[PDB]
């Protein structure tokens, strides 16, 4: 269980610059990132084993994302992961992998965490981590955009867990994803 | 901690703002 608060905050500022977020809301988003990560890492690793691979590559992350994410979320996320990997390889001057990939979330840490889920002699590809990092950032961004929107609609300045609730429960796919994810624990 | 199940009186949030160092 890790901390993504700083990064989550950076994503919030890209989409709702003048909207704040409470510590209680941040705690829940941190749980969101961790829980989703675990579900995707767990599936990807299994997928590598069944396809007889010794490395969890972006192909597997993609397959997992498609099994775990509903409908439109899966396709947009796939678009995001793919785009990040492409950027990452296209632009090599930047010092940070997150920066090369155009991400706010931490690619390096996500690679490290991804390792714990790789059981055997199985390896984690750099691209697998970039793809995963992009997906988590994207999901987090969707929740934040919707929660920020709910706060604005209610004429308030800060995102609370109630706004997170309205955003998630009011969106069929996110609701489905979260309920399924909860069932997973 | 507070997890996703919480979302299923959430407006009673008196927690302080999340902030990062300006320095």
């Amino acid at each position: 269980k890790e901390t993504y608060s700083s990064y989550i905050y950076k994503v919030l500022k890209q989409t709702h610059p003048d909207t704040g977020i409470s510590q209680k809301s941040m705690s829940i988003l941190n749980s969101f990132v961790n829980d989703i990560f675990e579900r995707i890492a767990t599936e990807a690793s299994k997928l590598a084993a069944y396809n007889k691979k010794s490395t969890i590559s972006a192909r597997e992350i993609q397959t997992a994302v498609r099994l775990i994410l509903p409908g439109e979320l899966a396709k947009h996320a796939v678009s995001e992961g793919t785009r990040a990997v492409t950027k990452y390889s296209s632009s090599t001057q930047a010092q940070s992998s997150s920066a090369r990939a155009g991400l706010q979330f931490p690619v390096g840490r996500i690679k490290r965490y991804l390792k714990r889920h790789a059981t055997g002699r199985t390896r984690v590809g750099s691209k697998a981590a970039i793809y995963l990092t992009a997906v988590l950032e994207y999901l987090t961004a969707e929740v934040l955009e919707l929660a920020g929107n709910a706060a604005k609609d209610l004429k308030v300045k800060r995102i609370t867990p109630r706004h997170l609730q309205l955003a998630i429960r009011g969106d069929d796919e996110l609701d489905s994803l979260i309920r399924a994810t909860i069932a997973s624990g | 901690s507070v997890g996703l199940s919480a979302l299923f009186d959430l407006d009673l949030d008196d927690s302080e703002d999340f902030t990062v160092n300006s320095s």
